[PDB]
């Protein structure tokens, strides 16, 4: 705002490893819901670990 | 004679007291002005306007006293 304070959460830093909060249903019969999400995730966790970074779930 | 012994003390007391008062008051005001500015630059000019409003009331009686000090030291002494 008119001034600023600086928390760690507000300013980038070089990404050595990454975290994911993954939301999934508790019940079946939802159709393709969970697997579309999990494959979309896996593709990007793969894309990240192609750059040496790890993931934490 | 004996007049010139006193007159300059009767002046210096006036002027030293006026100095104490003016300096202390103006500093007490200017501190609150500055740290206010450092919060919100681009509020600087408005605060400086108001600071120059308020400073004019501080320097009134001290400056009357300095005028009379100079009166005594040169209209009399």
């Amino acid at each position: 705002g008119n001034l600023e304070y600086k928390h760690p959460y507000l300013e980038d830093r070089d990404v050595k490893r990454v975290g994911y909060l993954v939301v999934s249903t508790d019940r079946g019969l939802a159709g393709g819901l969970n697997i579309n999400l999990f494959k979309k995730l896996l593709a990007e966790m793969k894309t990240w670990t192609d750059k040496g970074v790890q993931a934490d779930l | 004679n004996l007049n010139m012994d006193l007159l300059y003390m009767a002046a210096a007391v006036m002027m030293g007291l006026a100095a104490i008062g003016a300096a202390i008051g103006i500093g007490i005001l200017g501190g609150k002005f500055l740290e206010g500015a450092a919060r919100q630059p681009d509020l600087i000019p408005l605060l400086r306007t108001q600071f120059f409003i308020v400073m004019g009331l501080v320097d009134a009686i001290p400056m009357i006293a300095v005028g009379l000090g100079l009166y005594v030291m040169f209209a009399v002494a």
